[PDB]
This record gives structure tokens, C-alpha cells and sequence, in this order.
């Protein structure tokens, strides 16, 4: 089966 | 199923509580909502059981149930309260305590005592804050052994002594009707808000569930059926980090109806914290406004059928629940492409007995356990 | 195979 | 193994 | 290594710092790409072919003025041909060194062995009065050199009656522990908070020699390469911001406190997939750091290259065609996020010898708006 999701990404500029 | 009283204070219950979690949600001090309607409705049951006046009036007020007799509401609450707790144990962990602590000087009386435990199952114990932090360890003990350490403390202080508190300790583990492989298992963040991030484990595991994303109102909402299907926890949650009050907004008995008509199984990876979240409510303060005013009072409060005399009154209504979120489930048995539920955010959740339709918790996961 | 892509990060801040 | 990270998020307010 | 080559491999890596200064000042300039050892090699050539202050000035922009002319390319010619063959069972390494001169012009037999013995350097000879034919002969051969990997040195010629010193490179680091070749995707990649261009990122998640300066709000990685003979250090900002604050702090003893302050820890490193071409004249930046007469028509002494003064050194021209790739080696708490979809600064340093492989910043990657 396939892997887990990967992690959030990073925030957004200010 | 359940008898006529039981059906329709199950559904008053669940309207209490959606009810009760919409007053704490807009309590800025309130963090983790974690509502039993079934227990938050008996504490009622027991003041009306145990108050004269308007003190058993309003404990019939917030319950919706006036035009009711006193014998049909013990009789129907302890009933649904009976079936709801054993209906739910055959599949998910579930343990559940009620404890009333009064002051020394306080004698319980007879009819009260048989009464209260037969309906609610309500044990009766003295307590003295002479010792105050003896006192505690004495809840603290009584909760860890009902739940078998899962929670292993109610509060850490209690502010109103020379009162009666009532204290329910719960423990509920959900089992999956198809579990997470216990190697699908890391740690991450939970963004707690988009600011302050707490390091959690995390379960991870992708299936079919019934599913709905509304673009309109940028939420997702999934059904996890627990095991063998009796009930079901449900899960409400913004697409992105942002706090649940505009969420909370939508949520109403009859918007639910409409997620739920609108589901479809679909394909979702499913990411949810792994632990214990621990919860303790004093609901005193949110069920005083909702009309539970004088059985709280110092002054007015007349609970005389408890104790023979108008020496007491409702200090505290100790709400405490461990709630797990773990991996363990029924086993279960394939190129679809899963739909994101990412729960490393605030979320509402519900569990719901899927025979009776009765609300079983309502709460909400804002901050769980993790040293960020 | 590996899992899918994690969701977007949070917005920047203000 | 873990699928890649999500995208960046979208600019503050 | 020799004595004379470790000593030549630690100025050439601060050659390095002070060659990338200046072009990070240039406004012209935006990716950069120089491998110090073959800046050096170049600084060797016009030791090798110069006399009086065209030959002391190229020690002196190589900061070797305690060793001799004799163990300066007897040290660079075993350093170039150290990392030449200690990285040639590692990563994908292809180099080349050709020294045009004009037809009229005779290449001395010694200067042609000295210079093939030591820096392997090849000598051509052109005419730029058909323009186009002699800038093929140029791209050809850096074509040969680096399998078409780098088809292109220069587009034009600007100066014609002197020598050119033309460098080829292909360079493809080959990861320690590899990506997974389906660990990738298509990103944005922010030049600026207002531009953004659509590039191919590789994703991987694992343990790195990692740091974070809050105050600074930059962070730091090291990537071991192939079999640990030499690493891949990345400079990035938290957030996208032009790199002139953080080439500000880029000195060789910063790095040094930098590195001294990494612990491994879990990365979830995010990098652009694919060829950057960089193309380098170093004439001009050269001249700022010392090299001011070999580049002057008027006073060049390079009269051991070829028997007579008419002979200047015209362009230097420095081409790399740098591969980022999920290819390497096959092979736990909450990785830290190395995003790299803003600009960074780069560098590849051989772990043994202390000699700085590579040093950059990737600024615009291939693509559209």
C-alpha cells in the first residue's frame, strides 16, 4: 500500500 | 430499541448538547470541548432528583422536559443512560463513573441515595478539604480506578468547598471498524493556530469512507464507522488552519442533516493525532446559563431531597473525559486517488450510535498533548 | 510507492 | 515512505 | 595530499569567497557557479605563460606568494588531478581547459607540455573574422567535453586579438542517500515575492547535518555525497528575500561557526530538479582582485606562451553545467522543512582536503512565469 501523506507544507511569505 | 421516554429525552439530550458545546465554544477560556449528552443530561436528572422548588424546576428547564413527570424523567434518562453506555460498550472502550462528594457535616438521605443510584447509578461518598490537597487525591484515585488510569486526574484544585460536586469520570477509546497498521505511525505538528505548533504523534491510514467537501464553505466532513458499524464518529474540519468559530457557525442539528445526505463513500487518506486528549469540564458555570441558577446558589439553592436539609448546594458538575485516538480497530481486507483529511488542525468531532441516532459525544480537539 | 503530496502550509503571517 | 511535502502556503494578511 | 597541494587547496578556497563577492555585487550578474580549484588552475596558466608583474599578479589574486612558480603548479596539478580522481568514483565530474590563441599566433612548446602536465590545459588556435565559425569551434568542443550537457560557452565575443582561456564543466552531485526517482513533482520557485517560475522539485526526508539561526532567520544543510568523500552545503533564507544580506555573512570563517553548530536532525529537503548552465567571462572580475596586466593589452607580459607581446589575456571564460538529480547510494522525530523554492547559496567541499569543489547560488532556474 502506498505511504503516508507527506508533511504540511511551509508557510506563506508575509 | 429503547422505550418511548428513553427515544425522546435522547433526542432533547442531543439537543442540550449541541446546545451546551455552542455556549462553551464562545467561552474564550474554553480550549478542548469534550460533551457526553447522556452524562451532561443525567447531572440534571440527579438535581431535579434531588432538588425541591425552583431549584428541580430549572434542572427540568435546561432539560426541555417540564411538561414531563419527575418519574418518567429518572425512569427515561436512566434508561437511555443504561442503554447508551452498554450499547456502546460491546464495541468501543468505554467507562463510566458518577460520584457525588459531599461535605462532612452532610448526611444523604435514604430515598435520595436508593433513588440516585438505581436511575443514574450515582455513588455517594463524603469528602472533607481540610486536607485539601487529600481531598483531591481522593477524586483523583476514584477517577483513575473507574477508568483504569486513563484518567488518572480530574482537576487540580477545586475553588467552591463548603458545596456539594458531582464528578463524572469517562474514558472512551473509539476501536475502528477497519483499524490503522500501527506501522503507519510518526510524529508531526499540530498547528494548534498558524503561530504555535505542538509536536504530536500521528496515525495515518487511507480507505474508503463516507465523505463530502463543500468548495462552497471550504470544509471537509468524514464518517470513521467504528466497529461492526453500531456507531460512527464523524469529523468536521476547516480545508486549512483558521479557528472553528466560523465552522461552529454552521453547526446546527439541520446542517448536519445536510452534510450527511450529502456524503459518498470516497477514497481519503485519513491523518489523525494518536493519544490521549484529556478533558475536565466544570459545567457549572455553562449550565448556570443555560437556567441552572439557583441549585448553584449559596443563598437560593433548595437540594434538601439529597440530604434532609438546605445544607447544600451544586459547587462544581466535573465533566472529565479521556478520550484516546489509537490505531486498534477490527482487520479489514485499489487505484483510486484518496481525498486529504490532514487533521493536524483544530477539528469537531461527533460519535454517533448509529442504531438509536443518539449523540453518544459532541467536543472538539484544539490543543492536544505535546511540548511543542 | 510513496504517499501523496501534504496539504498546503498555513498562510505567512500578517 | 512519506509523500513530499505540501506546497507553500498562501501570503499573510 | 602534498604539503604544497593542501596549502593551494585552502587559498583556493578563499579565492572562492572573494571571486563570489564581487559578482554578487555585480547587478549583471544573477546565478553564479565557479569551482575555485579551476579558477586557480586559470590563475596557474598565467603564472605558467607570464613574466614580471603579469606572473607575480597571478600569485598574488591566489594568495600563494610564499611558495615558488615550481611547487605553485606542481601543487595545483596534483590538487586539480586529486579531485579530478578522488570525485571520479563518487559523482559525474567532466572537465575541460583549452587556451585559444590567434592563428598568427605560435604556441611555445614548453608552455604546451608544462601547461598539458600540469592543468591539463589543450591549446587551439582561432580567428574571430568569421565570427560565427569560431564561436562553433569554442562551443563544440565544450559540447565534446561534457557529452552535450553544456552544447554552449558564449553567444559572442567581444575581444578578439587576444587569448582565450575557455573552461567546460558538467558537475552532477551524487547524493549519499538518494531520492526516490518518484519523489517528484512540479513547484513554484519564488525569484522574488513577485515572480514566481514553474520548476521540477525532488523531495526527500532524512537526517542531515542541519541548523537554524533564528536571529538570522536562515537555515543551513549539509548533504553527504557519494560515499562521504565530499558534501553539499545549502545557505537559504527562511522566507524569500534577495541574498545580498545573507552573502553579507558568507565569509570562510562563518561557514567554519556555522558547521560547528549543526546536529543531525530530521530534514525534509526540497530541491529543484534539473540542469543549470552558467556561463562566466572572469576577465573583468579577475582584473578587480589583482589580475589587472594580464588583461591589458598594453602591458601584458605573456611572452612564455608564444614567443612574442601580442598576446593578452582577452576572456576567461567559465562555463558549468550543474545537474541537480535524485540519483545516489540506495540506504526518527519531525523533520524540519528545507524548502528550497527561493534563492540559495550552494557549495561543494571535498571533506578530506578541506578544497572547496563548487560555490554558487541559484537565483532563476529554467522555465516560464
Amino acid at each position: 500500500p502506498p505511504g503516508p501523506p507527506g508533511p504540511r507544507g511551509p508557510p506563506g511569505p508575509p | 430499541k429503547l422505550s418511548p421516554k428513553a427515544a425522546t429525552l435522547a433526542e432533547r439530550s442531543a439537543g442540550l448538547a449541541f446546545s451546551l458545546y455552542q455556549a462553551m465554544a464562545k467561552d474564550q477560556a474554553v480550549e478542548n470541548i469534550l460533551l457526553s449528552p447522556v452524562v451532561v443530561a443525567s447531572s440534571l436528572g440527579l438535581v431535579s432528583l434531588g432538588g425541591k422548588a425552583t431549584t428541580a424546576s430549572q434542572a427540568k428547564a435546561v432539560l426541555s422536559a417540564e411538561q414531563l413527570r419527575d418519574e418518567e424523567v429518572h425512569a427515561g434518562l436512566g434508561e437511555l443512560l443504561r442503554s447508551l453506555s452498554n450499547s456502546t460498550a460491546r464495541n468501543v472502550t468505554w467507562k463510566l463513573g458518577s460520584r457525588l462528594y459531599g461535605p462532612s457535616s452532610v448526611s444523604f438521605a435514604e430515598d435520595f441515595v436508593r433513588s440516585s443510584k438505581q436511575h443514574y447509578n450515582c455513588e455517594h461518598s463524603k469528602i472533607n478539604f481540610r486536607d485539601k490537597r487529600s481531598a483531591l487525591q481522593s477524586i483523583n484515585e476514584w477517577a483513575a480506578q473507574t477508568t483504569d488510569g486513563k484518567l488518572p486526574e480530574v482537576t487540580k484544585d477545586v475553588e467552591r468547598t463548603d458545596g456539594a460536586l458531582l464528578v463524572n469520570a469517562m474514558f472512551f477509546k473509539p476501536h475502528w471498524d477497519e483499524k490503522f497498521h500501527h506501522k503507519m505511525v510518526d510524529n508531526r505538528g499540530f498547528m494548534v493556530t498558524r503561530s504555535y505548533t505542538v509536536g504530536v504523534t500521528m496515525m495515518h491510514r487511507t480507505g474508503l469512507y463516507n465523505y463530502y467537501d463543500d468548495e462552497k464553505e471550504k470544509l471537509q466532513i468524514v464518517e470513521m464507522p467504528l466497529a461492526h458499524k453500531l456507531s460512527s464518529l464523524i469529523i468536521l474540519m476547516p480545508n486549512n488552519v483558521e479557528p472553528l468559530e466560523r465552522l461552529e457557525k454552521l453547526l446546527t442539528k439541520e446542517q448536519l442533516k445536510i452534510w450527511m445526505g450529502k456524503m459518498q463513500k470516497k477514497a481519503v487518506a485519513i491523518s489523525l493525532p494518536k493519544g490521549v486528549v484529556e478533558v475536565t469540564h466544570d459545567l457549572q458555570k455553562h449550565l448556570a446559563g443555560l437556567g441552572l441558577t439557583e441549585a448553584i446558589d449559596k443563598n437560593k439553592a433548595d437540594l434538601s431531597r439529597m440530604s434532609g436539609k438546605k445544607d447544600l448546594y451544586l459547587a462544581s458538575v466535573f465533566h472529565a473525559t479521556a478520550f484516546e485516538w489509537d490505531t486498534e480497530g477490527n482487520p479489514f481486507d485499489e487505484l483510486r486517488s484518496p481525498k486529504l483529511f490532514y487533521a493536524d488542525h483544530p477539528f469537531i468531532f461527533l460519535v454517533r450510535d448509529t442504531q438509536s441516532g443518539s449523540l453518544l459525544f459532541i467536543g472538539r480537539l484544539v490543543r492536544p498533548k505535546g511540548d511543542k
